[PDB]
């Protein structure tokens, strides 16, 4: 069993900036000795619902400060920046940390961000799947050329080379079923929405098998990944609470992002609550997926004390008694 | 004088880029712990001469394996990048450092890559010009909002804001007259290149000094900084041997429309290359030459990492 730990670095009503980066720092750092396997890193611009823009400079930041553990992106907004800047950090990225690099990607939630970088929000599908070809022509061949509708350049050498044979490892945030199947064709693994029930996340892999399937992969294999937002204690309402309040502010930071110019019964399929109830709620979705990377994002939980207690919690009530599909 | 290293990351057929990436680091780790106090990391793509096209991801990563050393972009070329970009970075860099990390920037010297990004050069310096302003605007006030020929966009908060007030500290590479001029007057520090002549590098300095006074801006307190290059051999022709091997690719791709032997002759006098003593009288020159009073040196030529670990001990106790 892999597991993983999200950081949004949203800014919550009560923190400022300072506080929030400080924290993004300390928590990353505490990851490993927590058992967690990775740490992933959410991409947000120009408002408080997450602070961190550039998750290839702060996943740099914390894999020099580390050893062995992996870090990955969940996920870098594919089309918004420059292919081939993007494919020289990721192989910087692979090299500097020989292989913990992870790579999510995903279209891109919000306007603002085509707005100021220049990118056509419309085109965001072609422009994810156009970015991701050069990209891995890249690192597959140590070089990059194009000519397309979308972009045109001239063929050059890519640095430096790639550490892992075919790039760094590739995931995909897939928040349509046209992402599912992109996925699919390609063999790639997602990374779940923590909003959907186990029903939809079971219908989701079903449609994913197909078409993988059909191109010859091998879907026991893929490393798919189940997100979850997660408060663990022992007092069951308590957890609760503090996870609704938590999205209450949370989720008014996401509209007003989608404006700059469903999630309330989440809980109830969460692991939010004792840590016998989270088993329940992620091993009930273990079962129906076959998924053995579990994803967890603890910020709601309070302060960072508070956060690394539920962190810990998790570790020894909760990981070591989920179990592999049967 | 304050001193400090910095990385080109040449590659080669023999040197492949994942090789010269770990000696980085390993170089890193090792002065960390030493009297260097900078660790900067030069901007290259596409060639061999430079396998850091991303050199704030790079410090990124630096920062995060050392606890000693300020690190920083040594010439982060702005002008072929988005400049809400580069600030976001910058800013998160000197935010997750706590004020660790120092912005060399430069404008592009490579019309190639120009063209690559698709910015017209004859508009170049209006460009990088616009660029610096919303890096600057995002360092000193958290936001941004421009409305020029280049970026049009409304007003947003640069995200994190800086962790040092006024942003992590800058410094531009001397490139042209023209950047030169407008440091000057803004009173910012320049980084006199290792590539250019002696005669190039006081013309700059000179330049510098003429405009600040003439705008009466009070420079009496900027730090200048000079990179060169230092391969020290008691075999003092076996040192230069393998500089020029070192250099070739560079001087053909960097100096095309000057005399190949002339340019590298020069530039094999003029770095700190040969016997110790060759070596530190041409480092003398070079910082007289400039007025520099940081400097910043690239042992990565020397190919015996033994020698080249003891040439950097060498130094250290002479600065120590
Ligand atoms: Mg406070
Ligand atoms: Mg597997
Ligand atoms: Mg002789």
């Amino acid at each position: 069993m892999k597991f993983g730990n999200f950081l949004l670095t949203y800014q919550p009503p009560e923190l400022s900036q300072t506080e929030v980066m400080k924290r993004l720092v300390n928590l990353g750092k505490a990851s490993e000795g927590c058992g967690f396997d990775t740490v992933w890193l959410l991409e947000h611009h120009f408002t408080e619902f997450g602070l961190l823009g550039n998750p290839y400079v702060a996943a740099a930041h914390l894999l020099g400060a580390t050893e062995t553990l992996n870090v990955g992106t969940a996920a870098i907004v594919l089309p918004t920046a420059h292919p081939v800047r993007q494919a020289e950090d990721v192989n910087l990225l692979d090299q500097m940390s020989k292989g913990r690099f992870r790579f999510g990607i995903c279209r891109g939630l919000y306007d603002k961000d085509f707005r100021v970088f220049g990118t056509d929000m419309d085109n965001s599908r072609a422009l994810m799947d156009c970015w991701y070809d050069l990209m891995k022509e890249g690192f597959n061949e140590g070089y990059i050329a194009a000519d397309n509708e979308h972009i045109k350049f001239p063929k050059i050498q890519l640095n430096p080379s790639a550490y892992t044979q075919g790039g760094a490892p590739v995931y995909v945030v897939a928040e349509s079923a046209s992402t599912t199947e992109w996925a699919a064709e390609r063999g790639l693994p997602m990374i779940l929405s923590w909003i959907i029930n186990t029903h939809e996340k079971k219908a989701q892999l079903d449609l994913y098998n197909e078409v993988a399937t059909e191109h010859g992969y091998d879907v026991t294999k893929i490393d798919h990944c189940l997100s979850y937002i997660t408060s663990v204690d022992h007092d069951s309402n308590r957890a609760k609470d503090i996870c609704r309040n938590f999205l209450g502010h949370w989720y008014d930071s996401y509209v007003n992002a989608t404006k700059i110019f469903r999630i309330d019964y989440s809980y109830e399929i969460n692991p939010v609550g004792t840590p016998e109830e989270c088993i329940a709620i992620i091993q009930q979705d273990i079962d129906a997926t076959g998924i053995d990377n579990i994803c967890c994002g603890f910020e709601a939980n309070g302060s960072e004390e508070e956060i690394i207690a539920s962190m810990k919690l998790f570790q020894s009530d909760v990981m070591p008694y989920l179990k592999e599909k049967q | 004088m304050k001193f400090g290293l910095f990385f080109l990351n040449f590659m080669n057929s023999k040197r492949s880029s994942d090789q010269v990436i770990e000696e980085m680091l390993d170089t890193a780790h090792y002065v960390d712990q030493l009297k260097f106090d900078t660790l900067a990391v030069y901007e290259n793509h596409f060639s061999n001469n430079g396998v850091v096209g991303a050199p704030l991801t790079v410090a990124g990563f630096l920062l995060g394996m050392t606890k000693n050393a300020k690190v920083a972009s040594l010439n982060h070329v702005i002008t072929t990048h988005h400049p809400v970009r580069v600030a976001e970075e910058a800013c998160l860099l000197d935010q997750m450092s706590e004020g660790r990390f120092a912005f060399g920037f430069s404008d592009c010297e490579k019309s190639a890559d120009m063209r690559f990004f698709n910015r017209p050069t004859d508009s170049q310096f209006q460009l990088f010009s616009e660029c610096h302003k919303i890096i600057n605007d995002a360092f000193t006030t958290g936001y941004c909002h421009p409305n020029n020929d280049f970026y049009s966009f409304p007003k947003i908060s640069v995200n994190p804001h800086a962790f040092t007030e006024g942003g992590p500290a800058q410094f531009v590479n001397a490139t042209s007259k023209e950047v030169v001029e407008w440091a000057a007057k803004l009173g910012l520090p320049l980084v006199f290149r290792w590539d250019d002549s002696n005669a190039q590098r006081k013309e700059y300095a000179g330049l510098y000094h003429e405009v600040a006074q003439a705008h009466g801006v009070d420079v009496s307190q900027v730090r200048h900084k000079l990179t060169l290059l230092v391969n020290q051999n008691v075999d003092g022709e076996a040192a230069r041997a393998e500089a020029r091997v070192y250099l070739e690719e560079f001087v053909r791709e960097s100096y095309s429309n000057t005399d190949f032997e002339q340019k590298m002759g020069e530039l094999l006098s003029e770095n700190a290359i040969g016997t110790y003593e060759e070596s530190t009288q041409a480092a003398r020159v070079a910082i007289e030459c400039c007025g520099a009073a940081d400097l910043l040196m690239s042992f990565e030529s020397m190919e015996d990492k033994a020698q080249q670990r003891a040439v950097i001990d060498v130094v250290n106790a002479n600065i120590v």
